[PDB]
RNA sequence: GGUGAGGUGUCCGAGUGGCUGAAGGAGCACGCCUGGAAAGUGUGUAUACGGCAACGUAUCGGGGGUUCGUAUCCCCCCCUCACCGCCA
RNA sequence: GGCUCU
RNA sequence: UGCCUGGCGGCCGUAGCGCGGUGGUCCCACCUGACCCCAUGCCGAACUCAGAAGUGAAACGCCGUAGCGCCGAUGGUAGUGUGGGGUCUCCCCAUGCGAGAGUAGGGAACUGCCAGGCAU
RNA sequence: UCCUCCUAAAGAGUAACGGAGGAGCACGAAGGUUGGCUAAUCCUGGUCGGACAUCAGGAGGUUAGUGCAAUGGCAUAAGCCAGCUUGACUGCGAGCGUGACGGCGCGAGCAGGUGCGAAAGCAGGUCAUAGUGAUCCGGUGGUUCUGAAUGGAAGGGCCAUC
RNA sequence: CCGACUUACCAACCCGAUGCAAACUGCGAAUACCGGAGAAUGUUAUCACGGGAGACACACGGCGGGUGCUAACGUCCGUC
């Protein structure tokens, strides 16, 4: 229900990437944690990730589903994709809207120096 | 809240001894209150329209939804996007809040009040009433009015049963019978 | 063919003009669009004028 | 003598179809197929027109494939 | 909920001819002065009572004896 | 007379009568009259035949027809010259192939069921036969 | 045989998608005048079926069909009216 | 002013 | 490496439904509250935010199950390209291709990347 | 004259006084973009309220919808709401389709400048296919291009348009 | 008014069985067509340009069809 209409609503932008052949950061937004991945223009593989459900991220926290820990997620996917030297992506938001947690996570990779 | 409280403490307990529920998310739990005046008439004129919203928006604190025709019918003369009807969707706690000034003044002050039916339950817990006029509500000024309105309130609730809603409501002592 | 043609004016000053169309009788109010001068390289506001 | 008839009228064929055929080479901005809706569907390299007209956006072969859970028909275009 | 489209919406007192006293939020501002509420309403001792069939034959003998 | 209610359409190409038909088995039925030749069938035969078994079995016993003529038929008028629109629907027929089985019939014995359908068979243009039902 | 138009309650008569289950009039019914009738005059006013009449539905030749909705729009069957059905 | 029949 | 879960795919019904069972450390879900970010053509229902008391009821996931859905031969039949023939509105012969429907049967998917949890 | 289906024989095309239906427009939003949503019908309950308004739940799963005919499409919706708006831009256009030709059509991309969006991106009218009329002549605005001795002008040319 | 019942009259949906369709399709050939590769053969048989034409009244026969009566040495198309 509310799981399928969120891929509903994310199923066209993910398409459109897909024809773009762009490397495209995937969030997923849940009440108590954040997820983001970076996948290939391939959909099949990841190049990093980052989550609040890792201990290196969700120890420095006080709650993992708030927009502290969304920033420090994607500050963390961020210095690993420019480690990795993964610099140009393009955010798929899959289906949430773009505002508080994932906004924050996209400031802070934008911030960290991801260019999207 | 003071029957939202009355629910979490007596009701929950009640209906999971009469049914022996596994879980306490199991038991029913009322969700929603609807408060529809069909107003067919409004076509002549807004005036009775913006005076059954006035009338609806003072029992319940809320700005109605004015409804509309979804198509168009002939008998009745309307064409498709008319607004032919008010609606107030009542939850949380102005819901406890209307459903305690219902059950406890507008109930008893219904003119030759005799009881409910049990047989409004619409085969899924969910209970259906429709009042006659306006008046027994205190919110409405006797002399202020005009026209004697009728609406009808809709209880949607987590029953998935019939009975579960009557126990449900009898926990409540809604006056059935 | 109710739907009577204009003529929407550049108000850079220029004699610009785009044509179109409008039904006069169900939009009386004047059309205003803001639109791109050739002459100028700038989008400027056009106004209805009559097609003449 | 009389009779007349109502039913003498036809348009002009439009002649639609596939252009180009499978595994055959074409320059970019080729037509492949010409078609009323999307009785195929856009693959890699390959636009949709405002006719829902199917023209190439690279070169190369064209590649028919059927996909998705709807069992749509795709046409893509192999690089070349 | 909205900020201004809706009405005042205050706790207020009704108190009833059987002393009901009960505070509710409600859109009328002043106090509310009853009649009958839901523990004075005849619902449990009037509606119990107001059928009243009597019988035809206790009538007969009633109006005098044989 | 059998005629369709409603139609799509009010006129219907010629057409062909080639192949073999497919209601071939008695279904219904224990006795069938089944077709051998070619050819299209009518409303009045089916109706005359019909009424010619329904006397021959003194409405003792039920009976089926399998067929049903839905094709229209179109004539031109006499002297019409060969323009001028299709002509005109005159009656309905029935396109029948090799097999078709054209009637069953049960409640009846089986000679009974023999001199039934040989006076309805004397009712139609084409070939037909008698055939019995069968375990597969 | 074809072309065109049309088919209106008791009668005539208006009525080319939304207070048209019908104007207006005559006629029919009822009342009054009249010793009695008329003519006047006044008031009304279709057939069915569901309950009970709360009002509802159907009925513009018949029968289908569309559009929310047709007495009005499209089709068929028809009926009638007008014109043509010629050259040899 | 004119206004039939019995 | 095993088990479980989440995300993104591959594939597009042997993958879907149904029926029964089962799961809560984590995850997920529901769930608590909302002056705030934001939101309701009314409503914190949804969206969103701040959270974590409770529950796996629903949903979801997993397991089982042939009531279906689905897949599906072999053989035959229909058709048909070429050549020939007949009783020529339709068929036949040689040769090549060869269905559909149906039957037997299969069948309660398979698989990749990353991350987390518990075991090892 | 134009559009849609069949005839049309599984590429295109294909005739008849063959079978059936439509067009000679509309829209300053019914366009663009962003965000969101998902029907028809039926069942039950429910004030006036009635076969049928509106309200609540369930089945169903597009049998609905598409500005209009039919066909093909449509859930990533092309269907339905709201916000901001004018890309219903100007110069071009590789490369193809289609016609005997005149002509008609599709088009990524480039330069300028713009709108929405956080952004990737999208936008050169509308889900597509009908909604139309050559040339001449003449009219209007703009442009020194030309200007019959010279300077102007008339007139003509070019661009837009009637 | 509520309704009584029975009843020699039909019937929605759904289910099972059975047919039909040029303007039906949850299936689907043979052929044909487009493109690529490869031999052998064929007096380039192919394409482009240029000079000159003629022709645009066809017929029957086979097959696939519309129309007509699966009537016509009929008519109108496709193909040989
Ligand atoms: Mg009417
Ligand atoms: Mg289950
Ligand atoms: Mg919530
Ligand atoms: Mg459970
Ligand atoms: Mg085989
Ligand atoms: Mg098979
Ligand atoms: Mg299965
Ligand atoms: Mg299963
Ligand atoms: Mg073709
Ligand atoms: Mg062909
Ligand atoms: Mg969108
Ligand atoms: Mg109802
Ligand atoms: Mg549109
Ligand atoms: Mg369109
Ligand atoms: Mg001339
Ligand atoms: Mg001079
Ligand atoms: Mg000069
Ligand atoms: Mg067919
Ligand atoms: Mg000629
Ligand atoms: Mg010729
Ligand atoms: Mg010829
Ligand atoms: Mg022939
Ligand atoms: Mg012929
Ligand atoms: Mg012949
Ligand atoms: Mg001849
Ligand atoms: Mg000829
Ligand atoms: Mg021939
Ligand atoms: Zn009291």
């Amino acid at each position: 229900d509310k799981k399928s209409a969120r891929i509903r609503r994310a199923t066209r932008a993910r398409r459109k990437l897909q024809e773009l052949g762009a490397t495209r950061l995937v969030v997923h937004r849940t009440p108590r944690h954040i997820y983001a991945q970076v996948i290939a223009p391939n959909g099949s593989e990841v190049l990093v990730a980052a989550s609040t459900v890792e201990k290196a991220i969700a120890e420095q926290l006080k709650y993992t589903g708030n927009k502290d820990a969304a920033a420090a997620v994607g500050k963390a996917v961020a210095e690993r994709a420019l480690e990795k030297g993964i610099k140009d992506v393009s955010f798929d938001r899959s289906g949430f809207q773009y505002h508080g947690r994932v906004q924050a996570l996209a400031d802070a990779a934008r911030e960290a120096g991801l260019q999207f | 809240a003071k029957l939202h409280d009355y629910y979490k403490d007596e009701v929950v307990k009640k209906l999971m001894t009469e049914f022996n529920y596994n879980s306490v998310m199991q038991v029913p739990r009322v969700e929603k209150i609807t408060l529809n005046m069909g107003v067919g008439e409004a076509i002549a004129d807004k005036k009775l329209l913006d005076n059954a919203a006035a009338d609806l928006a003072a029992i319940s604190g809320q700005k109605p939804l004015i409804t509309k025709a979804r198509k168009s019918v002939a008998g009745f003369k309307i064409r498709q996007g008319y607004p032919i009807g008010c609606k107030v969707t009542l939850r949380g706690e102005r819901m406890w809040e209307f459903f305690e000034r219902l059950i406890t003044i507008a109930v008893p002050r219904i003119r030759d009040f005799r009881g409910l039916s049990a047989k409004s339950f619409d085969g899924r817990g969910n209970y259906s009433m429709g009042v006659r006029e306006q008046i027994i509500f205190p919110e409405i000024d006797y002399d202020k009015v005009d026209r004697v309105r009728g609406l009808d309130i809709t209880i949607t609730t987590t029953a998935k049963s019939d009975e579960e809603g009557r126990a449900l409501l009898a926990a409540f002592d809604f006056p059935f019978r | 063919g109710i739907r009577e043609k204009i003529k929407l004016v550049s108000s850079a000053g220029t004699g610009h003009f785009y044509t179109t169309t409008k039904n006069k009788r169900t939009k009386p109010e004047k059309l205003e669009l803001k639109k791109f001068d050739p002459v100028v390289r700038q989008h400027v506001i056009y106004k209805e004028a009559k097609i003449k | 003598a009389g009779g007349s008839t109502r039913n003498g009228r036809d348009s002009e064929a439009k002649r639609l179809g596939v252009k180009r055929f499978g595994g055959e080479s074409v320059l970019a901005g080729s037509i492949i197929v010409r078609q009323r809706g999307t009785k195929f569907h856009a693959g890699a390299n390959v636009g949709c027109g405002r006719d829902h007209t199917l023209f190439a956006k690279a070169d190369g072969k064209v590649k028919f494939e059927v996909k998705g859970p709807k069992n749509r028909k795709f046409i893509s275009i192999e690089a070349e | 909920m909205k900020k201004d489209i809706h009405p005042k919406y205050e706790e207020i007192t009704a108190s009833c001819s059987c002393g009901n006293v009960m505070k509710i939020r409600s859109t009328v501002g002043h106090d509310l002065n009853l009649d009958v509420c839901s523990k004075c309403h005849p619902f449990f001792t009037g509606k119990q009572r107001d059928v009243a069939t009597g019988g035809r034959v206790d009538r007969f003998n009633k109006r005098f004896n044989i | 007379m059998l005629q369709p209610k409603r139609t799509k359409f009010r006129k219907m190409h010629k057409g062909r009568n080639r192949g073999l038909a497919q209601g071939t088995d008695v279904s219904f039925g224990s006795f069938g009259l089944k077709a051998v030749g070619r050819g299209r069938l009518t409303a009045r035969q089916i109706e005359a035949a019909r009424r010619a078994m329904t006397r021959a079995v003194k409405r003792q016993g039920k009976i089926w027809i399998r067929v049903f003529p839905d094709k229209p038929i179109t004539e031109k008028p006499l002297a019409v010259r060969m323009g001028k629109g299709k002509g005109n629907v005159e009656y309905w027929v029935a396109l029948i192939q090799p097999g078709k089985v054209l009637y069953e019939m049960d409640g009846v014995p089986e000679e009974l069921a023999r001199e039934a359908f040989k006076l309805a068979a004397a009712k139609l243009p084409i070939k037909t036969t008698f055939v019995t039902k069968t375990v597969m």
